[PDB]
């Protein structure tokens, strides 16, 4: 069937647990791919709004375009190695 | 009148390989 | 199941060919019956063995999960753990598919000793294929260097006039450079007590130690891709090695360097890879530009193709060191697309022309389209694939690799676009001459492409265009495996 | 006329003024072949094509902009 | 086989030389000038461009925060 | 209906390509002509639906690229801009294929010719109908592929072979810049789809917009033969005349114009690039006409006219008048294809098959139908009032003055001179070929006869299009307020009104006076006072004549300097790096080092009591010496090796 993301953070596990570190690595990967899925859906709305609105696309699709331009920098795959090997609070 | 292209050496030395004046065959 | 069957079956195949062909050495002075038609039966058994190896990886492909994170088919054999992921699975299949092609390319153009050649080809294929399924650094090095023993003898026995020069070059350039990679592996086993992929991927080493380990490994990788300035072995080896040796060298052996980056650098030395990327990009960009301009002045047909391979593998190196999915996928697709086009160009240049005229000098060939129209069609078609014309897997690999470089480094990654112009400069200078003007006065009219050579060209062209039009056959498998290599902490 | 060496040079395009003896027979087959799946192109095109300016109502798009706001 | 290629001695001499240029190469002042340009000068130029703009180009979804067209016109007379 | 317009020419390419051996020469030509005609009728049906009824078609075959956020589909969409581009492409392609049936009837290789010609047609349809830039790039590359095979079609001719390579490599230089622009588009916007990218044009950084379109500008110059990458255009005359009639009318030379018109939603938000397009177009209009007045090959003269007219489209794009550029693009494809067709008619009619107008003369009576086609097409080219070139070219020239900027005023004079030079080289071409005293042998004129009806028919059809067509279609593209949202014009850049109301009446007829008045003066000199055109007398005139006849010496400068030094760099790298320092720091250098060292060591192995006793006793000094001296002993030992 449709498997699900085992929501597991690096912050709540012991890396010496081989299976727990594997889940946190998988958990971070699956949440980034969903954000890529969401970004593509938003871009689908932008394309349909642009085609239909014609010369009205500047006003009609303004907030859709603004949201796509905001999500684009970070709604991409970043990997799990960066956050696994770095502690932001230190 | 007719002149050789650029980057054509006026002399060379490659062992026993025959030494000849460069002839641009396009002008034959 | 995979590794155990792939090794046991091929050992039985190796022993079987030795038993049949060496049972009559003892001053029998007989005429045998397997020696007829250039050892046809012994050639056919080895050809069948190569195809069966492709069937073994398929049985494990049917059960492969593209939506699973981690190595699959995890197996223990000879006290070594063997596993496969999306990246490894495609490289294994590429390696095994070229096995039958290497044998068939040398079906009737060897002076003798066909059993030895077939065994060495099947031995080279399995050792390279096993290199993609090992799961530790030491097992990677064992399979990385084990190919040198048969490859050295293959060149020196079946090679061209300068085979002695080429055999020494491959043995010394690759062995000396890989020993520097062994030094880094020994350091890993000393301070961490293991060389397992997963074990070492989780350890962060000091930034100074990561620099020393990176340089040791990169020396072995840079020579084997190859990159400037340690590339001088490849053109000499390609021009003298037999046709099957050139196919495996240009199709698999060079791809082990990219897989070395994927295993030995990205997941374990992640912090230091970001530091080294500008240096990697500079070296690779100059490798691409210099090799393209040098290719213009070449006069040997098989050396021109050898320098063409260096230019495209610089692009593969650029893509794999991009820290994004676009570049990594583009580099992997370009590796597979190159794995078919480059062997095809060696068959056209060093397998069809050479088997008829036995001369690789460019000055003897022109106007071939007058009496070799079928050869000219395949020559022209593969030339446009080699320059990354769209509808070919090369373009999809090249465009994503260039795009991945631009995303990684907008300023210097833009120089990668010179691959589009420079590759067409030297490739279409050679093709425009072979198919141009009157049929050469130095050649006698002979047969056109035969059925065997048509078969080889067709089945190297077909995968290139299927990947070029629908690369999602490959990107679906690579998607989850490639996403693990990215290192970034966005806040 | 000239010598075309047609004994062994038979490219897919013909090689120096090649018209086979049974060209009328083959031409009808190719014309049938060309016409048959030229209709196939038409049947596929009418089913698959769509108007991208009529897929979503303008009222549906106003909600999108506000929700994404 | 049947020697389908008409071997040319001058072609063979020329081709043999092009393969063996390394024998006659001398590390003179002319060779040193080209070695410095190709392996030191040009890599340094790319070396300084790569690290100068390392992480200095955030060009993903880059926005426009400044007008393009002028509001008022001023004649030149 | 949309799949019929796009892929039917591709089926015609396959049939004459692989089944040409089986259906023969005659039926292969006509079946390919059948496939193009199906695209003609399909395009006209779609033209009514799109332009007149505001209906868009889109067929999404399947996904091409699906790498994370980057999603590229094999989709083809037909809108006002796309269906307008198909009108010159498919129509002229059909009338060139039908022309080629009788023109190429003496060629031993006709199945291959019609395979390349139809494959070229399919690529151009792909370029203008793809839904994103990657699909455009697929057509962009295969146009260059098909142009390479068509220019080098007579591959036993050494000139045709090197001309096909020249066209391919310069365009591949443009492709390398086009790829970079697409990579930067993915970097900034994450997409190549027209619907996504064009919605973001206003909100993107100006520098990012400028970088992408500068890359698009370089690619546009190579295909459209603007100044800098125009050298391949006259080498393209080595191909058969039907190739010239197609490539230079509704095809590859216009691909660069389309790329800039497609990008108008982005191109409007970067004035600096538009300024460069204006100047590059203006320079190429002036230079092309000046070269064409002293050119002597009839196809080269027409080819230089093609370059001059494409530069007229570039200046229109520069002032953001995209609608005028598209309209002049459509009209030019009609009367320029006619000029190439009517030039090939004269070349075939003369039994010597000369192409030099200096060997022509007194042809008007013997081939009156060919003269009429050239005459009408030239007048249409010369923008004679009432004709199709008048409704598309006069407005573009006047729009330069309607800009009321510094650059607009400069380029107006460049356009005005090009307009005047257009009349000059048209009259000169007509005089030498038709109205001059006969320069050919007498035997030529008794055999000078018109060609068959298959050659004539497309010329008549294009002749009518060169008379009325511009007047009928003017209101679609040039009408004020006519909705063409595919070509976006920013409200700050609308100049159609001050162009139409503010210009002086002297400038409304100034191009007409100089062309008609100047043309008559030129015609009188040839007929009555030809002694002024013996320019070999004056040394300054000879040098000025030689400079333009050699095309501003650009081809010499390109080959002798840029190409020679480009190949010499590879030679220097080959000599001093690959065969040089990398051998010294490689096999050859280490072999000499090994031989030197091993020769020293071979002298130390000999059976001698005194030798080994001395070495044993010498080693005792390592015990005596303090260990800090080890590196000095190491340096001393290396000295002894020498
Ligand atoms: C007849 C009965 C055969 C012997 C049965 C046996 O138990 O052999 C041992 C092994 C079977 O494997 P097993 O021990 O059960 O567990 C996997 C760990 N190797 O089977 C083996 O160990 C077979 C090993 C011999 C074949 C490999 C020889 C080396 C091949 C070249 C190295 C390739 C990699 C580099
Ligand atoms: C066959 C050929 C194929 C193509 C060959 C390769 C061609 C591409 C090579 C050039 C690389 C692409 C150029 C893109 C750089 C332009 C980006 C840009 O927007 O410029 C400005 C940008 C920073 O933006 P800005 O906001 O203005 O800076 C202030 C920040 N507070 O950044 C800057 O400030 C400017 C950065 C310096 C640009 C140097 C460009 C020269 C590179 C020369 C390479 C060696 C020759
Ligand atoms: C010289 C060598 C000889 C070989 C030369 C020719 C090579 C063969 C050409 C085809 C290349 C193979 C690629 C097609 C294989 C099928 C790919 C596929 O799986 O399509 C699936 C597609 C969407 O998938 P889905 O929605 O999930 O439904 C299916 C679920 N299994 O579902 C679909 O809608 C299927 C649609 C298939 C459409 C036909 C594809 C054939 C190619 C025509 C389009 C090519 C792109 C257009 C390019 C035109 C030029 C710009
Ligand atoms: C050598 C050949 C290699 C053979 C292997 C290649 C196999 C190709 C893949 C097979 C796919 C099977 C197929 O055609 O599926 C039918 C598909 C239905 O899928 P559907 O989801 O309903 O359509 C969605 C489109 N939006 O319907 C389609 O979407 C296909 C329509 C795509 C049309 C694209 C046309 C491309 C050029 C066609 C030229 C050849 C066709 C003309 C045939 C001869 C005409 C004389
Ligand atoms: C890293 C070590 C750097 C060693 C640089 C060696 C420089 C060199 O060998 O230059 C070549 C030179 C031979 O001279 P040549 O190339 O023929 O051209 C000169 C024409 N006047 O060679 C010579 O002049 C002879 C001296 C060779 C010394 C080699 C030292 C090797 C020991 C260190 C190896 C590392
Ligand atoms: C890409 C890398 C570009 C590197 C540019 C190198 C420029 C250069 O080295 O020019 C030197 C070359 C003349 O060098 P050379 O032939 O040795 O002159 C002495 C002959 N007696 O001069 C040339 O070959 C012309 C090079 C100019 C084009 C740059
Ligand atoms: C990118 C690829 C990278 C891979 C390349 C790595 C190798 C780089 C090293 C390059 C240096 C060697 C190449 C140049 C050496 C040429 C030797 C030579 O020509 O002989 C010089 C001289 C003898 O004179 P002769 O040769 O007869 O005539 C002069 C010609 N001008 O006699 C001499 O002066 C030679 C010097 C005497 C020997 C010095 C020995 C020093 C110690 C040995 C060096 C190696 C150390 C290795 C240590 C571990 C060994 C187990
Ligand atoms: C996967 C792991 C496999 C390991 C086993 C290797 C094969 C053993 C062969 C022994 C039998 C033999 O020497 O037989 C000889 C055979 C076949 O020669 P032939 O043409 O019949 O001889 C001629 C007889 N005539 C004249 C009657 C026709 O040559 C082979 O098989 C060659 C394979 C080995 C080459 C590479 C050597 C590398 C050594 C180091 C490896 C890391
Ligand atoms: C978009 C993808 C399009 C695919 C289908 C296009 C049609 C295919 C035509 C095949 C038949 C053909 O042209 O090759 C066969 C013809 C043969 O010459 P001939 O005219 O019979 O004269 C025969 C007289 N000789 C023998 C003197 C030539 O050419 C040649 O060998 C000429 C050499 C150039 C090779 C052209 C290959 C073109 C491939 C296109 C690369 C993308
Ligand atoms: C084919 C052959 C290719 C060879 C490899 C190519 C890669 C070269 C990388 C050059 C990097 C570089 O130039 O980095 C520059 C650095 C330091 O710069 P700085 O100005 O001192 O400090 C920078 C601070 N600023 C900008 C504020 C002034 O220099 C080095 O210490 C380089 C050491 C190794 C080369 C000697
Ligand atoms: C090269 C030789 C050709 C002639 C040189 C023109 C000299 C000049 O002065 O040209 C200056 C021009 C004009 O633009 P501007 O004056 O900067 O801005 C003017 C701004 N308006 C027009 C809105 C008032 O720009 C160029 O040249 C364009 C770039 C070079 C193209 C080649
Ligand atoms: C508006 C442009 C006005 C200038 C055109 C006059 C006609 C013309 O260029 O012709 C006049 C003459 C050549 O005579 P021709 O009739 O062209 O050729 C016949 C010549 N023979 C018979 C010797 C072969 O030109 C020239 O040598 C001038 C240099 C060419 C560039 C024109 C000016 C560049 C600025
Ligand atoms: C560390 C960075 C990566 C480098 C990888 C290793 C490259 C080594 C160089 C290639 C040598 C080669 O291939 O040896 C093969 C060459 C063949 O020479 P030939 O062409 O037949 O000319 C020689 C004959 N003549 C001139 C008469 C025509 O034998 C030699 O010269 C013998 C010297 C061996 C020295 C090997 C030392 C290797 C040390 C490696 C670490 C410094």
């Amino acid at each position: 069937d449709h498997v699900r993301s085992p929501n597991v953070s690096f912050d709540d596990i012991d890396y010496n647990n081989s299976q727990d570190l594997h889940n946190a690595q998988e958990s971070l990967l699956r949440e980034q791919w969903i954000r890529v899925s969401a970004l593509k859906v938003c871009r689908k709305a932008l394309e349909s709004c642009y085609k239909t609105s014609g010369p009205n696309h500047y006003e009609d699709c303004r907030e859709i375009a603004e949201k796509y331009l905001n999500m684009l920098p970070d709604h991409r795959i970043q990997g799990f190695l960066g956050y696994q090997k770095n502690d932001p609070s230190k | 009148k007719s002149f050789l292209p650029h980057f054509i050496p006026k002399n060379y030395s490659y062992g026993d390989y025959p030494r000849l004046k460069p002839e641009n065959l396009q002008k034959r | 199941m995979l590794v155990q069957n792939l090794i046991i079956f091929n050992i039985i195949g190796i022993v079987l060919l030795v038993l049949l062909n060496n049972n009559n050495n003892g001053i029998l002075n007989k005429k045998s019956l397997l020696t007829i038609k250039n050892e046809l039966k012994l050639k056919q058994i080895g050809l069948i063995i190569s195809i069966i190896n492709i069937l073994i990886i398929i049985e494990n492909w049917i059960g492969f999960n593209s939506n699973y994170y981690g190595f699959q088919n995890i197996e223990r054999f000879l006290n070594i753990y063997w596993g496969i992921d999306g990246i490894s699975l495609l490289l294994v299949l590429l390696t095994l598919i070229l096995g039958p092609i290497a044998i068939l390319s040398n079906w009737k153009n060897l002076k003798g000793y066909y059993t030895y050649y077939v065994i060495s080809i099947n031995m080279l294929v399995i050792l390279m294929a096993l290199n993609f399924i090992c799961l530790d650094l030491v097992s990677f090095y064992i399979l990385f260097e084990s190919t040198l023993a048969p490859l050295f003898l293959l060149i020196g026995i079946y090679g061209a006039n300068n085979k002695n020069k080429a055999a020494y070059y491959v043995l010394i350039y690759t062995l000396a450079s890989s020993l520097f990679m062994l030094l880094s592996i020994v350091i890993y086993y000393i301070i961490i007590n293991s060389t397992d992929y997963i074990y070492i991927n989780n350890i962060i080493l000091s930034i100074n130690l990561q620099s020393l380990l990176f340089i040791g490994i990169i020396i072995g990788i840079a020579v084997k891709t190859p990159l400037m300035p340690v590339h001088t072995w490849l053109p000499t080896v390609h021009s003298e090695s037999p046709l099957g040796g050139s196919i495996l060298l240009a199709g698999v052996i060079l791809k082990l360097a990219i897989y070395g980056v994927i295993r030995l650098l990205l997941p374990n030395l992640s912090e230091i890879s970001m530091m080294f990327t500008p240096i990697i990009y500079i070296i690779s960009i100059l490798t691409l530009i210099y090799s393209s301009l040098i290719t213009l002045k070449q006069t040997d047909l098989k050396v021109i193709i050898a320098y063409s391979s260096i230019s495209h593998l610089a692009v593969c190196m650029i893509g794999i060191f991009a820290n994004n999915l676009i570049g990594i996928n583009g580099s992997l697709i370009l590796c597979l697309a190159h794995g078919f086009v480059s062997p095809a160009l060696f068959i056209l240049v060093g397998g069809i022309l050479y088997d008829r005229y036995h001369n690789r000098l460019i000055n003897y060939y022109q106007g071939l389209s007058t009496f070799m129209p079928i050869f000219s069609i395949y020559l022209v078609v593969f030339s446009f694939c080699n320059t990354g014309t769209p509808l070919s897997g090369n373009f999809v690999g090249e465009f994503l690799s260039i795009t991945g470089a631009v995303i990684r480094h907008p300023i210097i990654g833009s120089l990668t676009a010179a691959s589009v112009l420079l590759s067409a400069c030297y490739q279409m200078k050679l093709t425009n001459r072979l198919t141009g003007s009157v049929f050469s006065q130095y050649l006698h009219i002979t047969n056109d492409v035969t059925n065997r050579e048509i078969f080889l060209l067709n089945w190297l062209l077909i995968p290139t265009i299927i990947i070029g039009i629908y690369p999602s056959f490959v990107t679906n498998i690579l998607n989850l495996a490639s996403s693990t290599l990215i290192y970034s902490v966005l806040i | 006329h000239h010598i075309h060496t047609p004994s062994y040079i038979k490219p897919p395009t013909g090689g120096w003024n090649f018209t086979p003896a049974n060209w009328k027979q083959n031409t009808v087959l190719v014309l049938v072949g060309f016409t048959a799946c030229c209709v196939g192109l038409y049947k596929l095109g009418e089913a698959g094509s769509y108007n991208p300016k009529l897929k979503y109502k303008e009222e549906e798009l106003s909600r999108w902009n506000q929700s994404a706001k | 086989g049947p020697h389908l290629l008409r071997e040319d001695a001058s072609f063979q001499r020329y081709g043999q030389l092009r393969d063996n240029l390394a024998t006659y190469w001398k590390f003179n002042r002319k060779a040193a000038r080209n070695v410095f340009i190709f392996l030191v000068a040009v890599p340094a130029g790319l070396g300084y461009l790569a690290y100068n703009y390392e992480g200095k180009t955030p060009f993903v979804g880059k926005r426009r925060t400044e007008p393009i067209f002028e509001q008022d016109y001023v004649p030149r007379k | 209906m949309i799949l019929l317009c796009i892929f039917t020419p591709f089926l015609g390419s396959l049939i004459s390509g692989f089944f040409g051996r089986y259906i023969g020469v005659n039926s292969s030509k006509w079946i390919v002509c059948l496939s193009i005609f199906v695209s003609v009728v399909s395009t006209y049906i779609l033209f009514i639906d799109v332009i007149f009824n505001e209906i868009e078609y889109t067929y999404n075959i399947m996904n091409w690229l699906n790498v994370e956020y980057l999603v590229v589909d094999w989709s083809f969409t037909i809108d006002k801009l796309s269906v307008s581009m198909l009108v010159p492409v498919v129509t002229v392609s059909f009338l060139v294929h039908l022309y080629s049936v009788s023109y190429m009837s003496h060629d031993p290789h006709q199945q291959r010719f019609f395979s390349y010609l139809s494959m070229f047609t399919f690529a151009m349809i792909v370029l203008v109908t793809g839904d994103n830039y990657l699909i455009l790039f697929v057509g962009w590359e295969f146009i260059g592929v098909a142009s390479y095979l068509l220019i080098s079609f007579w591959f036993t001719r050494f000139n045709a072979v090197k001309s096909g390579l020249s066209a391919l490599l310069i365009n591949r230089f443009g492709d390398a810049l086009l790829v970079l622009g697409l990579s930067y588009l993915v970097l900034v916007t994450g997409s190549v789809n027209y619907n996504t990218v064009f919605a973001l044009g206003s909100y993107l950084d100006v520098n990012m917009i400028t970088v992408i379109l500068i890359c698009f500008l370089v690619a546009s110059m190579a295909k459209s033969a603007q100044l800098g990458l125009h050298s391949w255009l006259l080498l393209a005359m080595e191909g058969p005349t039907p190739v010239s009639s197609l490539l230079h009318a509704a095809c590859l030379v216009i691909a660069g114009v389309f790329l800039l018109m497609r990008s108008s939603p982005l191109l409007e938000y970067t004035p600096i690039v538009l300024l460069l397009i204006l100047w590059l177009g203006g320079l190429s209009t002036l230079i092309s006409g000046l070269i064409a007045m002293v050119s002597n090959d009839i196809k080269k003269i027409i080819a230089l006219s093609t370059m001059s007219q494409v530069g007229i489209m570039m200046i229109a794009i520069g002032v953001s008048c995209y609608n005028l550029a598209l309209f002049h693009l459509i009209c030019h494809s009609f009367f320029k294809a006619l000029l190439f067709m009517s030039a090939g008619s004269v070349i075939h009619s003369i039994i010597s098959e000369y192409q030099d107008i200096r060997m022509y003369g007194g042809f008007r009576q013997f081939i009156p139908l060919a003269y009429t086609c050239i005459f009408i097409a030239s007048l249409s080219l010369m923008a004679i009032p009432g004709l199709t070139g008048f409704y598309s070219k006069d407005i573009i020239i006047e729009s330069m003055y309607g800009e009321y900027t510094f650059s607009g005023f400069i380029i107006y004079w460049f356009a005005l001179i090009s307009a005047t030079c257009t009349s000059l080289y048209s009259i000169r071409l007509i005089y030498y070929t038709f109205l001059n005293n006969p320069n050919s042998p007498k035997y030529i004129y008794i055999n000078l006869k018109e060609n068959d009806i298959v050659l004539i028919t497309p010329m008549i059809i294009l002749t009518i299009l060169s008379i009325f067509g511009g007047y009928l279609l003017r209101d679609i593209y040039l009408g004020m307020g006519s909705p063409f949202n595919e070509l976006f014009i920013h409200p700050n850049n609308l100049s159609l009104i001050e162009t139409e109301f503010s210009l002086p009446s002297i400038l409304k007829v100034l191009p007409l006076i100089t062309g008609l008045g100047g043309g008559l003066i030129l015609l009188l000199i040839y007929e009555f006072n030809y002694s002024l055109f013996l320019v070999y007398n004056n040394k300054n005139l000879s040098k000025l004549y030689s400079f333009f006849n050699q095309k501003i010496m650009f081809d010499q400068l390109l080959n002798n300097l840029i190409l020679r030094s480009g190949l010499n760099i590879g030679w220097l790298l080959n000599v001093h790096i690959d065969r040089g320092i990398l051998q010294l720091f490689g096999p050859l250098g280490l072999w000499k080092l090994s031989t030197f060292i091993s020769s020293k060591l071979n002298k130390l192995v000999f059976l001698n009591i005194g030798f080994i006793l001395e070495i044993i006793v010498l080693s005792w000094l390592l015990i005596v010496f303090k260990v800090s001296l080890l590196k000095y002993i190491l340096l001393l030992i290396i000295f002894i090796i020498l």
